[PDB]
């Protein structure tokens, strides 16, 4: 018998015993989250340690198989996961120092501590309150002070710490024969399988900015509109040539302008489409919410929900001593068992969140037939893109009137369309430059061409052009501003979010064509179109067993990356902004500063 | 018993009412390949063989005429000329265990596919490669019998399902098991046709004073023409007279 059959037998033996233990661990996790209790903590300890002590050995014995001759590329990729060095390739001292330094970054970031000068004995955290005050306010002094303090107590002591983290993680990348850890992150979007479907880690870096400048024609107009509304709101604190500071972006990292949306409202006469009055008036509870979501998916084309889910999954009201954290999550425990976890509420936004999580659950059933090592998506962004697809689809006014959420005599016009599109773009396209610049900065701090000093000042000077953030108080050497970010200190790949929005835009566009809808993309409904659900299932059932490049060939025929849905979706906003800021000049200058 | 130790049972010399089993809505799967289940009550064979075990819910496809699979290849095999039926039903309410019903095991590793109506009982450690396996497992050594992690919450496909495969053999020996006869009631003094215990004919049935010795069944006088019959369900001597006719 050749070695390849031995490899198949070993993989089957591994996954057979892995499925049951993973199910036990997932059951313990669901028990702990559904029942916040001390005993479930020890259950988590005694399940996680056992699972790790079982998986580490199986991965360790994945070396005597010469994984270079398996004719079945699916089996080759299945054996690839076990034939990974992981974190044990490093020496004990460096690995334990890295683990400790990750722990201290996590604790420091979770324990952001700043006191106002009037009460130096009682500080406040990123918890609601001080964070709410500096996120929901119309002022220039308190937000700037909070930003400075946050960068001076999370970024002051994290500069050498983050330097050591970066160098040691990249050394672990060399331990995996990678010249940089950015290559390790980009390995997810890299396949060497089907010829013509293969991809390289490098090309992704350039193509990230290759699709970044095409949305900038709209970004400049949106920035000009925001600057004009700041002129009308913030008196003479933004130079007309220049741009706005960091603390005036609504979020301390410029992620979204939703907190800044009220300043730049297009037209307040026609508000957002809110059915909360109708949603409550119809007396539709979370159970009815889930039932209507299931019916809408069935009209779309996805099948009925499996039983036990109505029993195992929790939906609302943690309530009494039976505590339960309800961060919206989907749970595929394996062995044909599925759960969902929310505090689902009677709200359109909560309706969309429940739609997101139950679409995650539907995709979880989508790859059911695949083994443990293939029960995932083509790439980590497809899952979230899918989860937002129906969230986009479950809020359209046509969908609302189809199931009688809106009034039977409800009509829309240009004003509500403009307001909705502007508010949506304040979140969707307003984060893409920030996402791209953060990803590229992480790539170049992993590569290390920039010296130690060109870390925070370089970050700010690049954010001046990309995001448009002037420095009221610049941070040169003694502060580590990116260290004051959640996805910088926990080893989080961040390009997934960048690709997720484009992927979901492409999928919504393709479904809009294959759902028989006319008009703009933002006014597209994909309900009562079973062929759309069939195409969705064709996309979903592939799972991890097929390359992501191959997966991106049925919904959209372009295996490469495109930006057309981004431009098409916010087209009315762009044509409104062309005639909106006619007198003002688009763009911003990167020389003026608030201090001078 | 477990699938690798499938229970084989032989039944003969009894009346079988297949209708009630057919008229059972509490049974998940009832697939017949020989003939229609309704007709099964009529015809009959000489003996019956039952193969009973429990498998996983998603493996029910494996037990089929000319079907292959891990269970089908290494635990129990079927031919294509199968006569009889297959019955399956969920056992999660019984066999699925909160602590895990690991008693049930199946043969994953075997040198050759099992023959039809054949069982592999050896628990020999398997050689997936070229090296011999001496006792404790090594590189190419994996346990032939994989257990089952049945839980009360495992979805429909992962629940334990009980399966009984019924075959009917028709050896040259006289048939021993057959369906019931559904005897009717009796009428008298009217020209009717009768089929007493396979003896058929027309006439009018009256009462008689003859004395059958206690082992005869029917009596003919001369020229081989039946006169008296004995009713199987009441054991009395009747009499037969031809229905009237004439020019
Ligand atoms: C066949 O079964 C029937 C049904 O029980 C038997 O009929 C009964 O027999 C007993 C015994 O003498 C009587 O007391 C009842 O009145 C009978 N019931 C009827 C005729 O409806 C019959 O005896 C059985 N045949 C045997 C034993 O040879
Ligand atoms: C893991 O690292 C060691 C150290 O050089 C190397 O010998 C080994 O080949 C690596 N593992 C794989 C699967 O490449
Ligand atoms: C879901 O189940 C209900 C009730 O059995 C049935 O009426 C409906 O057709 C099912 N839908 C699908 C898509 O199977």
């Amino acid at each position: 018998s050749t070695i390849e059959e031995q490899a198949k037998t070993f993989l089957d033996k591994f996954n057979h015993e892995a499925e049951d233990l993973f199910y036990q661990s997932s059951l313990a996790s669901w028990n702990y989250n559904t029942n916040i209790t001390e005993e479930n903590v020890q259950n988590m300890n005694n399940a996680g340690d056992k699972w790790s002590a079982f998986l580490k050995e199986q991965s360790t014995l994945a070396q005597m198989y010469p994984l270079q001759e398996i004719q079945n590329l699916t089996v080759k990729l299945q054996l690839q996961a076990l034939q990974q060095n992981g974190s044990s390739v490093l020496s004990e001292d460096k690995s334990k120092r890295l683990n400790t330094i990750l722990n201290t970054m996590s604790t420091i970031y979770s324990t952001g501590k700043v006191c106002n000068p009037d009460n130096p004995q009682e500080c406040l955290l990123l918890e609601p309150g001080l964070n709410e005050i500096m996120a929901n306010s119309l002022d220039y002094n308190e937000r700037l002070w909070a930003w400075e303090s946050w960068r001076s107590e999370v970024g002051k002591q994290l500069r050498p710490l983050y330097e050591e983290y970066v160098v040691l993680k990249n050394e672990m990348a060399r331990a995996n024969h990678y010249e940089d850890y950015g290559d390790y992150w980009r390995g997810d979007y890299e396949v060497n399988g089907v010829d013509g479907y293969d991809y390289s880690r490098g090309q992704l870096i350039e193509d990230v900015e290759h699709t970044f400048e095409e949305i900038k024609p709209l970004y400049e107009h949106l920035h000009a509109y925001v600057r004009a509304k700041l002129m009308n709101a913030y008196p003479s604190y933004i130079s007309p040539i220049g741009c706005l500071p960091a603390h005036l972006l609504g979020d301390m990292w410029g992620r979204f302008w939703t907190n800044l949306y009220s300043l730049t409202v297009p037209f307040g006469q026609k508000p957002n489409i809110d059915v909360t009055d109708a949603m409550v008036d119809q007396a539709w509870d979370a159970q009815r919410i889930f039932k209507e979501a299931e019916k809408f998916f069935v009209s779309v084309g996805l099948p009925n929900m499996t039983q036990g889910f109505w029993e195992n999954s929790m939906l609302t009201d943690p309530g009494n001593v039976q505590k339960a954290v309800c961060h919206p999550t989907a749970w595929d425990l394996g062995k044909g068992d599925f759960r969902i976890l929310m505090c689902t509420k009677v709200t359109m936004d909560d309706f969309l969140t429940a739609h997101h999580e139950m679409g995650h659950i539907q995709y979880d059933m989508a790859y059911a037939a695949q083994p443990f090592l293939l029960r995932n998506g083509a790439n980590e962004g497809f899952h979230e893109a899918v989860g937002e697809i129906m969230s986009l689809s479950a809020a359209t006014p046509k969908h609302l009137k189809s199931i009688g959420l809106l009034s039977p005599d409800f009509q829309e016009d240009n004003e509500t369309e403009i307001n909705f599109l502007l508010k949506q773009a304040l979140t969707i396209v307003g984060t893409l430059p920030f996402t791209y610049m953060l990803e590229k900065w992480r790539w170049m701090v992993f590569k290390g061409e920039i010296p130690k000093d060109q870390w925070m000042k370089k970050w700010w000077e690049m954010k001046r052009e990309i995001v448009g953030v002037v420095e009221p108080v610049p941070h040169d050497e003694t502060y580590c501003d990116p260290a004051s970010l959640f996805h910088v200190s926990n080893d989080y790949s961040f390009i997934r979010y960048y690709t997720r929005t484009l992927y979901q835009f492409q999928f919504q566009e393709a479904l809009c064509q294959a759902a028989k809808h006319e008009g703009p993309l933002h006014k597209c409904d994909i309900s009562n179109s079973t062929e759309a659900g069939q195409k969705l299932f064709n996309m979903l059932r592939l799972g991890k067993s097929e390359p992501w490049t191959l997966a991106l060939e049925n919904v959209v025929g372009a295996k490469n990356m495109n930006v057309r849905p981004l431009l098409n979706y916010f087209e009315p906003l762009f044509t409104w902004l062309k005639d909106q800021n006619k007198n003002s000049f688009v763009g911003w200058s990167t020389d003026w500063s608030p201090y001078a | 018993a477990s699938v690798y130790a499938w229970n084989r049972k032989r039944i003969s010399n009894c009346v079988a009412d297949y209708s009630v089993l057919y008229n059972s809505a509490s049974f998940s799967t009832f697939k017949c390949y020989g003939v229609s289940p309704t007709k099964l009550n009529d015809l009959c064979f000489t003996n019956v063989y039952a193969d009973s075990f429990v498998i996983r819910g998603d493996e029910v496809r494996q037990i089929a005429p000319g079907q292959t699979g891990k269970i089908a290849d290494y635990n129990y095999k079927l031919p294509d000329d199968f006569t009889g039926c297959v019955i399956a039903w969920n056992s999660n309410n019984l066999d699925s265990k909160v602590g895990g019903n690991y008693n049930y095991r199946y043969r994953l590793f075997r040198k050759s596919n099992l023959k039809p109506f054949e069982r592999d009982i050896s628990t020999e450690i398997y050689q997936a490669g070229s090296k011999p396996c001496n006792g404790v497992e090594g590189f190419n050594c994996y346990f032939p019998l994989q257990s089952y992690g049945f839980q009360p919450t495992n979805g429909v496909g992962y629940q334990p399902y009980r399966v009984v495969v019924l075959s009917f053999e028709l050896l040259h020996a006289p048939a021993t098991v057959c369906g019931p006869k559904k005897s009717t009631n009796l009428v008298k003094n009217k020209c009717v046709n009768f089929n007493f215990n396979g003896l058929t004919g027309t006439g009018v049935l009256t009462e008689s004073n003859k004395k059958f010795l206690p082992f005869q069944q029917f009596g003919r006088d001369i020229a081989d023409t039946t006169d008296a019959v004995r009713d199987p369900q009441t054991l009395e001597i009747l009499d037969i007279t031809p229905c009237s006719f004439g020019g």
